[PDB]
């Protein structure tokens, strides 16, 4: 369980559905969520935020996702020099998806026999 | 007895008439109701996908947009945006009849889309 | 202009989480006389940009004064360099000198 | 007559009662024996009858400069309650007078 | 009576109920909850879901408890193991072909579905063949559909039959191929179409305007009153922090039953648009933002400088009795007396209160058997009040209309339009009369777009003749009923917020004021605001009174205080704030006490509860909240008294008694900024 | 026979609150919050002692004061101060100490218990009676059989019969 992040689907669209139950399950209160649809008639985010200076870093988010969206994973080493940098917003999520969806899906691949 | 109303000579301000958020083809018909939150409206911005993604960064609806829709046979499509039904969305079936290229069905889901050659036509 | 300088944007009751709306840049603030001032203008609700010459060291006290976002810390600051002066002040509705000898 | 006199001493009379109480009933039997004819003589004058359940009888009359006195009519008889109402009437020639 | 109460035995325990009441009805007076998908208390009996199955002894099969009668000494279980074996099978059927569909649906957390399934139901299932898919429908921009998640319950059908009137949904097919909807593409036209939306059990029907933007569990739940029209339903505010989300209705069988109109429910959005957030004053430049004591200050000096003859205040029509109440001692502390409300008639007589409230009452009404509405169309002025009139026609009442033809939702006999039908009604030329003479509880309706009358006098007069020929008010029964349009009219008619004789005689020769207050007024006439007269405007709005204002003072919406509101029955009812003040907005009544210290006679309150208590000062009734009084009943001494204002100012026998509402869904300045409101306009006019 | 809620742990949450000495323990008004320890400016506030209505989404009774003897359905409300956004996410701040504590945690049997929290604690309070539901259905559509009645149309007229 290490760095959150979100994830789309092979053509590009986001997995993640505004379900709101990440949001509910967390025990920190670290995720904060705001939705809308979207133009072409979708069900999409327009806020996603998670607080990794609250999180406790359980993966009961990850757990209660239906659609896979949201992730912890396999890096740990992201320090930062400012506080700031640790607001995680919707769009820095999904910029670390887009760089570790191969290893995630290497990931998936074996842990989804168990889960 | 009982007049008809006019509805065509009640006044709308113009201010709230070109602000109405309406919605583009896709899962509905094109220009109804597109529900909003207030999220964005200090910075006045009425789009969907600028109110998180910031530059002219390829959006995700411009991702889905370039997928074609798929031939599928038969009447009901099962969705499950995956080979693996483990790795993918819990299964949506999908209505086929009356569909077409042009007029195809869509996954609430996945955004996939898909049409049948089966229903007479 | 008048007293809308500190009454159009104040929200909240006025600590460390509120607005004041005022936006300041306090050049010296690493000195005597302005880690007081940022101190005072920054416990407030106030967003404070913090140019400055010395090393990190000598200004790391003043990130502490603020909420999160609220202290800006630029540095690397030349006095001669119009474009340092520029950048430091192209959001703010009050300038505070310090800068002494 | 006092009837003609409530429109220049007093800018509006108020009357308030119980609907049902005994010691409304004088109130109640004033305002049924003279509530037209204190209309009749002057149509534009307001008096407002505010009734409520188990209040106390009280008449109130609001001069000019929002100015206003209370009297208690509580288990008065009717002409008891007119006789507070003429007092109510005296003691608006004494007051400021505004519109001009 | 022949044993008017029967005596049955729900799991061995003795329950009294009256004759006529199901199974399912003694389960609930022996406080136990039945699960059930189809029935409801408004609607009428289905008998389709088959959630409801109970044990009665001596019959081999589960009976359907919300249909089924009760009969003396019925022995009635609901803990056997066939009752749990025939939930959790009927639950079973309920969910093979339903979507797996909770994390997109909007029902998710408050779904009746979701939760019987959870405590009737099982925890798997064996069903691995393919589901049913249907595709949805469009029924306008209200109503989002769904339509693989029908469970076929048909209350949306027989809510459209027998309340909102219309009857435009049916079910077409047949079997497992039944498909809720129209046959050709129809938008839904109720104004109580909204309702619906909450009658659905799942996520079939859900608020188009509220989609995929919150989950119930986030809202904080604040109960308030609807200030949209006169008639104040009870509703439920949910906000997420500072934004409302949405509005619903709540239960309240002395006004609203358990419906709201569309109006009061989706004209929420326009509380984010074109408000108030900061004091302004006119420059040389234009408005621009100023202190709270420079806008004071500036409002001060120009109701100080100019004349008390010269000044002048009007109430809006959403403002509470508390700021109306302050507005209207300001302004005689300095000794004015011109006082304006924007509903109209406002040199009106309000002496007694029984003359303008519906002295019936609003449950009241429902033992009347004959109905007389006089120049009112109420399914534009209340469609929850035209509704409970819907319902008394179903079960007997009738109705006669003297007005212009309108859609009523039902059958009424047309007995005329002018008041000259109305002389010969009251006269004997039309044989409704007669109708109404036999008539044992006859009921008289009064619209407020008779009192905008200029000849309002005449009209009462002679509607005052046709109940005392026709047995309208007697001993026992007083069926005489003024109903209004407008929140804020009755308080103000209580408080006694009316112009002066000398106002209305300088009015009458053509004085002009100089410096106008507007509380809360968008929808002022031309004749009280003169161009080139100094404005006040007090509210929470951008609308055409505060663009022309010199003085903009920010104000609370309803949303956001707790003010006093009176309804048409006289009942005192209050909104709570639910959401803070917006921006530097401040409390309406506080405004002005402000403004009376910076004058220089203070307001002798401090506090809300001191402004409360000066009204209770003034009308003791208003301390009673949730309440309402019986009123006095003076007879034909009243209308004796104001036989001058008859005579003066003729009856126009020519003119129809018409209904003023002429645009439904824009009434106010919050309605005017709503996007939903405009839409549903929109949608009218594109189907021409 | 006496069986209300029978058979679970709540008979012996009822007892021991009926225990002798102990059930008539009583003090004075705003004594509580002196011996509290809170700010004394909290109690300058005011509370509302309500039952909340069902929600109109939903059609089950549990959370209403039906069953008002089974469960604490009575609550305790604050009115909301000053709410702002974090200007650099956008969050929503607040500086209100009672902002979740009554819808939350306080929860009563009745109406007079929360009276006596109140009074005890030194909060003035303001009671809401929540508003009684109607069980007996309308004339038309009283019964099952009153659906297929002859109050639709009335009663058949037999004059387009043949032979009339
Ligand atoms: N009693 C007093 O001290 C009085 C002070 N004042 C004035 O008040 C102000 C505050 O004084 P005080 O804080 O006591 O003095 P300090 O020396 O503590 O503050 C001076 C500040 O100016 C900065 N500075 C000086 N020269 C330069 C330069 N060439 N380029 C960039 N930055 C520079 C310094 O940064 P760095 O750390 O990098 O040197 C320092 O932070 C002074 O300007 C002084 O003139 C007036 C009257 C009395
Ligand atoms: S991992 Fe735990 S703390 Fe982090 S977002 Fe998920 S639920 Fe919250
Ligand atoms: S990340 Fe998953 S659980 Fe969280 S809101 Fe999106 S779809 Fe729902
Ligand atoms: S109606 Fe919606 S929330 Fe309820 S069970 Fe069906 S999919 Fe889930
Ligand atoms: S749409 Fe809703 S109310 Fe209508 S039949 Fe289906 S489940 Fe019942
Ligand atoms: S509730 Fe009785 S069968 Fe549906």
């Amino acid at each position: 369980r290490g760095e959150h992040a979100l994830r789309r689907y092979p053509t590009g669209e986001e997995r993640c559905i505004a379900c709101k139950l990440c949001e509910a399950i967390c025990p920190a209160q670290a995720i904060t969520i705001e939705a809308e649809e979207r133009e072409d008639g979708s069900r999409r985010t327009t806020r996603y935020d998670i607080d990794m200076t609250k999180c406790i870093y359980c993966g009961f988010c990850q757990e209660a996702c239906p659609v896979d969206a949201i992730v912890e994973g396999p890096n740990f080493e992201f320090s930062t020099e400012t506080r700031e940098e640790l607001l995680y917003d919707k769009q820095k999520l999904l910029e670390n998806g887009d760089k570790w969806e191969t290893e995630i899906a290497t990931n998936l691949r074996t842990e989804s026999l168990y889960r | 007895v009982v007049p008809t109303f006019d509805w065509k000579k009640v006044p709308v301000p113009s201010t709230t008439a070109k602000d109405i958020p309406v919605t583009v083809k896709g899962a509905t018909p094109a220009g109804d109701l597109r529900a909003t939150s207030g999220l964005g409206l200090g910075d006045g911005i009425k789009n969907h996908t600028d109110k998180w993604l910031d530059g002219d960064k390829k959006s995700p609806m411009e991702y889905i947009n370039e997928v074609a829709p798929i031939k599928v046979k038969g009447l009901v499509v099962a969705s499950y945006g995956s080979d693996d039904p483990a790795l993918g969305c819990p299964v949506e079936y999908i209505n086929l009849k009356g569909t077409s290229l042009e007029n195809p069905a869509v996954c609430k889901y996945t955004g996939n889309r898909y049409y049948s050659d089966d229903w007479k036509g | 202009y008048s007293s809308t300088l500190m009454t159009a944007d104040k929200l909240g009751p006025g600590g460390r989480s509120s607005v004041s709306g005022i936006t300041a840049t306090v050049f010296g603030a690493n000195g005597f006389l302005g880690s007081y001032i940022v101190n005072e203008l920054a416990k407030r609700g106030s967003q404070v940009v913090c140019p400055f010459r010395s090393t990190e060291n000598e200004a790391m006290h003043l990130k502490q004064m603020g909420d999160l976002g609220q202290i800006v810390l630029l540095p690397e600051l030349d006095i001669r360099n119009d474009d340092d002066i520029k950048r430091a002040i192209s959001r703010s509705n009050v300038i505070i000198n310090c800068v002494g000898m | 007559a006092w009837r003609n006199s409530l429109s220049k001493s007093m800018q509006e009379l108020r009357i308030h009662l119980c609907q049902t109480s005994a010691g409304s009933k004088g109130v109640r039997d004033f305002i049924v024996a003279n509530y037209a004819e204190m209309k009749k003589a002057n149509p534009h004058f307001p008096i407002l009858i505010r009734e409520c359940a188990g209040t106390e009888a009280s008449l109130t009359a609001r001069y000019d400069f929002g100015a206003e006195k209370s009297v208690n009519v509580q288990g008065a008889t009717t002409g008891a309650v007119q006789q507070q109402l003429e007092q109510l009437i005296l003691a608006g020639q004494s007051m400021p007078k505004s519109g001009e | 009576p022949p044993s008017d109460h029967l005596e049955v035995f729900v799991n061995e325990q003795p329950v009294k109920i009256p004759k006529g009441s199901s199974v399912l009805q003694a389960c609930d007076a022996a406080g136990i909850d039945i699960p059930r998908f189809c029935y409801h208390q408004r609607l009428s009996i289905a008998g389709n879901c088959r959630m409801c199955l109970v044990e009665v002894e001596k019959v081999p099969k589960p009976v359907a408890s919300c249909a089924m009668p009760a009969g003396p000494g019925m022995k009635i279980k609901t803990e056997t193991p066939m009752v749990k074996k025939a939930r959790e099978g009927v639950m079973e059927f309920l969910l093979i072909n339903h979507p797996l569909d909770c994390p997109i649906c909007d029902q998710g957390g408050e779904c009746d579905l979701q939760d019987q399934a959870m405590i009737f139901g099982s925890d798997r299932s064996r069903f691995v063949e393919a589901k049913r898919a249907v595709e949805d429908k469009n029924l306008g921009p209200l109503v989002k559909t769904v339509m693989t998640r029908c469970i076929q319950c048909t209350r949306c059908v027989r809510f459209a039959s027998e309340v909102a009137g219309t009857a435009e949904l049916g079910v077409t097919g047949r079997g497992r191929d039944s498909e809720i909807g129209t046959y050709v593409e129809k938008l839904m036209g109720s104004e109580l179409s909204g309702n619906v939306v909450d009658l659905c059990p799942v996520g079939a029907l859900t608020s188009k305007p509220y989609a995929f933007t919150a989950r119930s569990w986030e809202l904080k739940g604040t109960e308030s009153i609807d200030v949209s029209d006169g008639l104040g339903a009870n509703i439920r505010v949910d906000a997420r922090g500072t934004e409302v989300m949405r509005i619903l209705p709540r239960l309240n069988e002395a006004v609203n039953e358990e419906w709201l109109s569309d109006k009061g429910r989706y004209q929420y959005d326009g509380l984010k648009h074109q408000r108030l957030d900061k004091p302004m004053v006119k420059g040389p430049k234009g408005l621009q933002v100023a202190t709270w004591q420079d806008a004071l200050g500036a409002a001060a000096a120009a109701l100080t400088s100019a004349a008390p003859g010269e000044v002048r205040g009007i109430a809006g029509k959403l403002a509470d009795a508390e700021s109306m109440v302050a507005l209207m001692d300001l302004l005689r502390g300095l000794g004015a007396g011109d006082l304006a409300h924007e509903g109209g008639f406002s040199d009106m007589p309000a002496d007694v209160r029984s003359t303008y409230t519906a002295n019936t009452t609003v449950q009241g009404l429902e033992q009347s058997d004959l109905v007389l509405l006089v120049g009112t169309n109420p399914r534009w002025e209340s469609p929850v009040f035209n509704a409970r009139l819907r319902k008394m026609f179903l079960d007997g009442t009738q109705v006669g209309l003297v007005g212009a033809p309108v859609d009523l939702t039902y059958k009424y006999e047309h007995v005329g339009s002018d008041p000259a039908a109305l002389a010969a009604l009251a006269a004997g030329q039309h044989p409704f009369l007669e109708r109404l003479k036999k008539a044992a509880r006859p009921a008289v309706v009064v619209g407020p777009g008779v009192l905008r009358r200029a000849d309002r006098e005449a009209v009462m007069k002679a509607v005052h003749e046709l109940c005392g020929k026709a047995g309208v008010v007697k001993e026992g029964w007083n069926g005489f009923n003024v109903i209004h349009d407008t929140a804020s009219r009755v308080a103000a008619l209580d408080m006694g917020f009316g112009p002066s004789a000398a106002a209305r005689a300088r009015r009458a020769q053509g004085a002009q004021p100089k410096v106008v207050y507007l509380l809360g007024s968008d929808d002022y006439s031309e004749e009280d605001v003169p161009e080139g007269a100094f404005v006040i405007y007090q509210g929470h709005h951008g609308d055409r009174g505060a663009s022309r204002a010199n003085v903009v003072l920010p104000g609370a919406a309803y949303t956001e205080k707790s003010g006093l509101y009176v309804n048409f029955e006289g009942r005192v009812q209050q909104t709570r704030a639910a959401v803070p003040l917006v921006g530097d907005a401040r409390e309406d009544w506080a405004i002005l006490r402000a403004l009376s210290e910076v004058v220089g006679k203070r307001l002798p309150y401090d506090s809300h509860a001191a402004v409360r208590a000066r009204l209770a000062g003034i009308a003791p009734h208003f301390a009673n909240i949730d309440a309402v009084q019986t009123p006095v009943w003076l007879n034909g001494e009243y209308v004796k008294g104001v036989e001058a204002l008859a005579k003066a100012a003729p009856l126009q026998p020519s003119a129809p008694l018409t209904s003023t509402i002429s645009n439904f869904y824009m009434t106010d300045a919050i309605s005017r900024a709503s996007r939903t409101m405009a839409k549903c306009i929109q949608a009218r006019q594109q189907t021409k | 026979e006496f069986a209300t809620a029978s058979a679970d742990y709540s008979i012996a949450m009822k007892k021991a609150a009926e225990i002798t000495g102990a059930a008539e323990s009583a003090m004075g008004p705003k004594e509580g919050g002196f011996t509290a320890g809170v700010p004394l400016d909290t109690f300058t506030r005011k509370a509302r002692i309500y039952a909340p209505a069902r929600t109109a989404s939903q059609s089950g009774l549990a959370r209403t004061v039906d069953f008002a003897t089974t469960t604490p359905a009575w609550k305790i409300e604050f009115e909301p101060t000053a709410k702002w956004q974090n200007p650099l996410m956008g969050w929503t701040s607040s500086a209100d100490p009672l902002e979740n504590v009554g819808r939350s945690a306080l929860v009563f049997y009745t109406k007079e218990e929360a009276m006596r929290f109140c009074e005890k604690l030194g909060w003035e309070y303001e009671v809401t009676e929540p508003n009684k539901r109607r069980t007996q259905r309308t004339k038309r559509y009283m019964q099952y059989g009153d659906n297929f009645g002859t109050k639709r149309a009335g009663v058949p007229d037999l004059s387009t019969l043949p032979s009339n």
